[PDB]
This record gives structure tokens, sequence and C-alpha cells, in this order.
RNA sequence: GAUGGGGAAGCUCCGUUUCAAAGGCCUGAUUUUAUGCAGGCCACCAUCGAAAGGGAAUCCGGUUAAGAUUCCGGAACCUGG
RNA sequence: GCUUGUGACGGCCCGUGAAAAUCCACAGGAAGGAAUAGUUUUCAUGCCAGGUCGUACUGAUAACCGCAGCAGGUCUCCAAG
RNA sequence: UUGACAUUGUGAAGUACUUAUUCAAUGAAGCGGAGCUGGACCACGUUCUAGCAUUCAAGGUCCCAUUCGGGGCUGAUCCGGGUU
């Protein structure tokens, strides 16, 4: 991996080359509606 | 005002990682420091006969100064003027020190005023003085501090220090401080000798026996 | 007051250290190289096999020491022959002694420098 | 004679118990200011095997308090936790299955599972799967708690000790026969160098006191005094009675 | 299997992170010379242990009485700078 | 079809079937940075260097061990009709 | 294994204390006492959710001598240095 572009090694989005995107996907739900649970 | 907002942070149970805060307390001191720091402890938690008792009342501070003030006047001569004498003489006016040389003046009654430091580890050097100069009826001072009786005999330590003869326009001085010094020492020895020190309690032990009794 | 100590682990405190000023030198006269460029080359090799490597393969055959390395052996040869070195091989042979494979650049010709030497 | 089979275990030589397996000592958090003041959330990230434990292990993750990181602990799982669950641990934790609490912040009757013998050791009482402890009692006043083991004594616990709420997992083990001594050798292939066992009266009176005879029997009581020494503790020792 | 320590008349025994003040890489500060001095980081604390476990990177053709994935020709690759 | 590699699956356990060096990604946002000028050596091309030790041969009814050129013993890969 | 003596001290009455000694844990982090705030002697920032939590902390306030920033107090109550 140290030989190769990182193009090879990531995708353009967040935590690209660590989590896949429905992962993602869960995390940013959550962390949205958590945080409004929160205020009220 | 615009820009820069406001945002407390939580350092409950649970909540944000903890600040930075003094941890002096729960230091893990070398093993030397501890040793040093549980001595002093121990020696205070166990009673204390009362020869050694004794040593804990100290010259205090104001009579202290005027007593080191009259001793400075005698110090012993320097080897810079040691050479000079050297290279006829009036007769010398010094302070006597030595742990031997001291101890043979008191027993011949030639010491008119004996000076004693409280902090003398191996303390059997040094115990038996006050019974001594009571014995032979020299007054005598426990002082604090054997660095600062080596100061003025050009030493780093003393340990003793004694005035056996005194310049006639100093005697005054001298005969006032003996009489501050031996209502201090002298006089309330017969008293002290029958008094036993230490027994005292730390600090988390005092709160919970005052606790117990007042429940 | 007293030092605010953040960390409850107590650490050696850093101290100044000080060089070395012997008031005497260690052996007062220093040794002199102990590889030499003829203590590297010991000697050409000139059995049958190693000469056909000089006409034709323009590679030079010598006996090194065995504490000399590849380095060693090229700057030798530099300064011994004023040759230029393309690259060097090795081995231990059976014997206990290292024998040396040296390739000369195209601008050199191995022949020419084995009968300047004296090995033909 | 020699020396026996059960002095020769105490020199460890093969004797050890194998542990290149094992996923890690069992143990709860170390006892601090949030566990003895408050409650501290975790969540368990996996439930996984141990070689040599018939009990499963709960992986649970905390935060540290004094530092950004993550802390791994490893627990020993209760009946109903599952993965992505929150534990709660400390004084102020709820009566949850999985929750960590001290024994005198817990009603009458409550049921828990790897208790501390004294405050801090991190669990020592009933570890393997399927066994549990009683509380029966508090005295407040000595702040000491009554306890009910899986062996049937009664114990008196500090108070301060901690526990989890629930029952080991894995019960009803040991209800399946192994029915074979291939089961048997896997077994222990996973625990140490106690199998198969060769009976005393099959050897020879150098090797055990019970080997000889031109019969194979004991020759004398097998009920052995507590007193003995070593070579001599071989049967029933210090038997109070015998028979079914 | 050393060290710190504890045993043992002693040859030596225990133990391997242990009741220890256990160690060094990013750079700032200096243009007297090379590293004194300033915040922080990290506390993991010897070493040995596999030519079948883990592991950066090479192939074909030709060549000798006996050498080659090691030499020759051609064509590649990795690491450090 | 044979040998071998591999993929998606299924059966089995009171057995659930190593560790570390090492490499990469992400989260984070400390600093560093342009207009008459700078930055990227994770894009392409170009330059230099790569030490030390082993390397022949037998591997067995004759090169190993059994007193020996002993019908014994001694781990493994390739496998045509 | 059992008794005696030594280690071995301190206070009361017809068991109590601490400092020796012993056990255990923590890269010795929050112990003891008091004082605020609340409630009725107790509490005094966290419980639908497999997210997130780090740069002496933002803010408030007091200094430097303005430049790119630095220094106190507060935020985060005092007291005793007995790690628990
Ligand atoms: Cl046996
Ligand atoms: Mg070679
Ligand atoms: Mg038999
Ligand atoms: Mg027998
Ligand atoms: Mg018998
Ligand atoms: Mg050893
Ligand atoms: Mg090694
Ligand atoms: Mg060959
Ligand atoms: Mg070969
Ligand atoms: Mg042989
Ligand atoms: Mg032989």
């Amino acid at each position: 991996y140290a030989t190769v572009s990182k193009t090879h090694k990531t995708v353009s989005r967040a935590y690209g080359g660590s989590r896949c995107a429905n992962c993602v996907k869960e995390r940013i739900i959550r962390a949205f509606l958590i945080e409004e649970q929160k205020i009220v | 005002n615009p820009l820069t907002h406001s945002t407390p942070k939580n350092f409950g149970i649970g909540q944000a990682v903890q600040p930075k805060r003094n941890l002096s307390r729960y230091v893990k001191w070398p093993e030397y420091v501890r040793v040093q720091r549980q001595k002093k402890i121990l020696s205070i938690r166990l009673k204390v006969p009362p020869t050694i008792a004794q040593f804990q009342y100290t010259l205090d501070r104001n009579t202290a100064a005027e007593t080191f003030k009259l001793f400075n006047k005698y110090r012993p001569e320097t080897a810079a003027e040691k050479k000079e004498r050297l290279t006829a003489s009036p007769k010398p006016y010094a302070v006597k020190y030595g742990l031997n040389h001291v101890v043979a003046l008191i027993e011949n009654k030639k010491a008119k005023l004996v000076l004693i430091a409280n902090d003398v580890d191996p303390i059997e050097l040094v115990v038996f003085l006050p019974a001594l100069c009571k014995k032979m009826g020299v007054p005598y001072a426990i002082v604090k501090g054997k660095a600062r009786l080596g100061t003025l005999v050009n030493q780093k330590t003393s340990a003793v220090a004694a005035l056996t003869e005194v310049r006639a326009e100093d005697e005054a001085a001298l005969a006032k401080l003996v009489s501050t010094i031996d209502a201090n020492f002298a006089d309330k020895y017969d008293e002290v000798k029958k008094h036993w020190g230490g027994g005292i309690l730390g600090n988390k032990a005092q709160a919970k026996m005052d606790k117990r009794a007042k429940n | 007051a007293l030092k605010v100590r953040t960390s409850a682990t107590f650490r050696l405190p850093k101290t100044l250290k000080l060089a070395r000023a012997p008031k005497y030198a260690s052996k007062a006269v220093p040794h002199y190289n102990r590889l030499d460029s003829y203590k590297v080359i010991e000697q050409p090799i000139t059995s049958e096999t190693a000469m056909k490597k000089v006409e034709d393969g323009n590679i030079l055959v010598f006996q090194v020491s065995m504490k000399a390395n590849k380095y060693q052996i090229k700057k030798a040869v530099k300064e011994l022959y004023e040759v230029d070195v393309l690259k060097v091989n090795t081995l231990v042979r059976p014997n206990g002694t290292k024998k040396a494979y040296v390739r000369l650049t195209a601008d050199y010709d191995a022949l020419d420098i084995a009968n300047r030497i004296g090995y033909i | 004679g020699r020396v026996i089979r059960n002095q020769r275990k105490g020199a460890g030589s093969i004797f050890t118990s194998h542990t290149r397996l094992r996923q890690g000592a069992a143990k709860l958090r170390t006892l601090d200011y949030a566990e003895r003041h408050g409650y501290i959330r975790g969540i368990v990230k996996q439930i996984v095997h141990d070689s040599g434990r018939g009990a499963p292990l709960a992986k649970v993750v905390f935060r540290d308090p004094y530092k950004y990181r993550l802390r791994e602990e490893i627990f020993i799982a209760n009946e109903g936790v599952h993965t992505g669950q929150f534990i709660y641990a400390g004084k102020k934790a709820s009566l949850n299955v999985g929750n960590v609490l001290p024994l005198g912040s817990v009603p009458e009757g409550t049921i828990v599972s790897n208790v501390e013998e004294k405050p801090g050791d991190r669990g020592a009482l009933a570890r393997a799967s399927g066994n549990y402890v009683i509380i029966i009692g508090h005295n407040p006043d000595e702040n000491k708690t009554r306890v009910r083991l899986p062996s049937g004594a009664k114990k008196v616990i500090s108070s301060d000790a901690r526990g989890v709420i629930g029952v080991i997992a894995g019960g009803g083990r040991v209800d399946k026969p192994l029915l074979k001594a291939g089961r048997a050798f896997h077994k222990y292939r996973l625990k140490r160098n106690s199998w198969p066992k060769t009976r005393g009266v099959a050897m020879n009176p150098v090797d055990h006191p019970h080997g000889g005879g031109n019969h194979q029997h004991i020759g004398k009581a097998s009920t052995i005094s507590r007193g003995a020494v070593s070579g001599q503790k071989a049967g029933l020792i210090a038997a109070r009675r015998t028979g079914l």
C-alpha cells in the first residue's frame, strides 16, 4: 500500500477507506437525532 | 462579540475528560523522600521520654536574635587574618566550640553561657548537656539550628557554642541575656523532667476521635 | 506555596553531563591504517579459468584479505591500477581465502591491465 | 518408594495451564472515583468464546475519565446481555441485568454474579456458567451484607463489594453426557494435563499407597486424616462420613 | 535470561515489571559554537528464541571439465537518499 | 478426466481452531501558506547507492547413523499411456 | 500442630487506639474535615438510540505596552500534604 497512489486507498467521502457508506449513513442519522433530543 | 461564543464544559461524572489538576498530594515520591517524612511522623506518634522531649522547646525568635547578635561580636580569627598575626599580640576573646572542648569547660565551671543545637541526629552526643549544665550551675539555652551555630565559627555545623570570658563593655548585655535564658531553660528543668512528649494523633485520627467524643 | 504537579509520577531529573577531559592520552600513539590498499589487494589469481575471464569477460581476478568488503576492494583497485570498476563479486574459497571478481568499465581493457601488472 | 503422582504436580513442569488461546483474565473495572460516587456507561462490543471456559465472555468499552482514549474490559457475560447494549457500573447504577453495583445498594433477594470478596479485587465469586449469588441480608450499622454462595455456604461480605446483576450465561452445560473418551480428551486438551487418570490400586507399591497385592484392593481405610503428610494424602481426606 | 531487589557460609537461587529517582524524537530558543536553554508529546521500561511460522523487491535466453533465479545479453522491480 | 489453485456455500465441537515486527486509511485541525507570486516529491520523467555470511557435491542396497561400500534406521516437493 | 518466651507499644473496665508488623490495589486522581447552594439528617451536572467527546478551554475579568501574542485570578470553594 505504500507504493500505490492515495486514490487507490480511499473513497471521496467521510470515513472513505475506513467505514462503508451504509455505516457512515447510520452515524450521521444517529448524530443528528440524538443531539436534537438533547435540546428538548 | 458576534463571533466568539461561550461554551462551558461539563466536568461531572461520565462527562468531558477531566482537566489538569494539582496532584501533589498523590505524588509517588522516591523512597528516600518517604522515609524522611515517615521518620518525622513516627517520632511524634510514639510517647517521647522527658530526656528527649525537653529538646522540643527552643529559644524564641526575639531573644535568639539578641543572642546571636552578642555571639557574632566574638567570631574566631579566620585563616586570612591568621597569616597576618603569625607574620606581641593582645589576649584574644572568642567563642569556644567543639563538643569535647565545651564539655570540659562546663565541668570546670569556666563557661558562662552555653548554646545547644536541637537537631543533632545522633542525639546521644548532646542529650546529657542540659543535665550537666544544671548540675554544674552553668546557664544553657537550646537553640534552633546546628548550621547557624557553625556559621559563627566558620564551620558547616557546630552542634555547640559557649562563652567563657566577655569584654567589660558587653558584661551588661551578657547578664541581661542570662536572666532571660535562665527563666526559659534552667529554672523550668525540674518540671520538664517529669513531662512526656509525643502521643499526637494523625489528622484523620484526630477528627475521628473528636467525632466519636461528640456523638 | 509549592510546585503544581499535574502528574502523580516522579521522574529522575535531568542534570548536566560533562564531556571527558583526560589528563593523559589513552595510547598517545595512533595506530596506522590497518587496511591500506596493499593489504586489501594481496595478489592476482593466474589460473587458466581466471585468465579466460580477463581476455573475454574484461574481469580481473584477485585474492584479497578476509577483512575487506566490496567498498574497500573497489577503492583499492582504483588507486592501485588507475582504472574504473563496474562491479565487484566476492566469495570465500574452501581453503579459507577470499577471491574477488572485479569487472572494469567499457573504457578500460582488462588484458592491457594484466600485462602491465606483470601476469599474462 | 518414589514420588507419587499428586506430589509431582506441584513442580509445575507438564501440569501447567494451557493458556495460548485464552482471551484474557476476566475482571471488573478498577474501583475508581466514578464507580464509588456515580456511574459510568459502557458499550458491549462482542460476545466471544474463551478456550477452557464454559461461560462466554463480553467485551465492554468504556471511556477514560482522565485522558482522551478508550479502555477495554473483559467481563463474564450474563444471560440476556447482547451486543450493542449499554452497561452501567457504579454506586448509582440502575437495577438491570448486566449492571455492576455495590452489594449495599441492591434490595433483598437480588441475584448477582462475579461478586467481589473484598472491594477492589475485581470479582471472585460465582464465575462458572449458571452460577449466582443470592443476597439475603444487610447490616447498615456494620456496613456488612449477608449472601448465599453456590455451594450453599453463608458468607458476610462488605457492602462496598461489587457484583453484576444476573446469572452467568452458558448454564446447563454439564447435563449433556460426553458419551465417549474423545470428547473428554478435547475438553482437557485446552485446560491442563490431568486426563486420563490411572487408578492407584492398579499400580505397584513403589508407585502408590494403594499399589500391590495378589488381588487389587486398598488394604487399609481410605479415610486419611488432615494431619497426614505429602505422599500419604491419597483417597478420602478428612472425611466426616462415607457411603451413599 | 540480565538489571532493581530479596535469599544463601558460598559455588549461586528466586523473579521478568517485579516495594526503583529506570529512557529519548519533533522542534522552538541561538547566527560568540555548537548544542546550553523554553511549552508539550510519550511512560510502552534489557536481551535471546523459527534456513518448514510472520516477512520490501527478478524474470527469460545463453554460457563451464566442474558455477549460476548469483556469471553474460536483454528486460524489470524494491528500499534508502 | 488427473494434479493443483480459488470462489460462494454446507456439516461438526462442554474442541470455535497463535503472537509480534511492519504498512495503510480515517477522525482531528496545531501550523504553513498567493498576484507578480507559492506549494505539492502519495502524478510523470530524470540522478546516486545497496554492506556482511552461506552457495561445490551426496542425500542413501556405496558420500548420513548403525565398528563396514551392513537386506536395518532416517523429514519432504514434482508424477505419462 | 500445640504451649512458652522474644518481636511487643498505648487506654479503660470486669474491649478500645495507632505507630510496629501483616494483606491488597493503583502508570499512587479526587481521601478526611469544613463551607456554599437545595431538599427533608440526605442530595448537590451524565439512562429511549452500537454517533461524537483530546491542543494550558471557550467565555468573564485583571496586566503587558501592541505584532503574529504572552501573564494572573475565575471558570473548576477552602483546609490538612495520611496515595487508597
Ligand atoms: Cl504416578
Ligand atoms: Mg556471496
Ligand atoms: Mg501390574
Ligand atoms: Mg508405599
Ligand atoms: Mg498406609
Ligand atoms: Mg535467573
Ligand atoms: Mg532474535
Ligand atoms: Mg550444478
Ligand atoms: Mg547446487
Ligand atoms: Mg559415524
Ligand atoms: Mg560411533
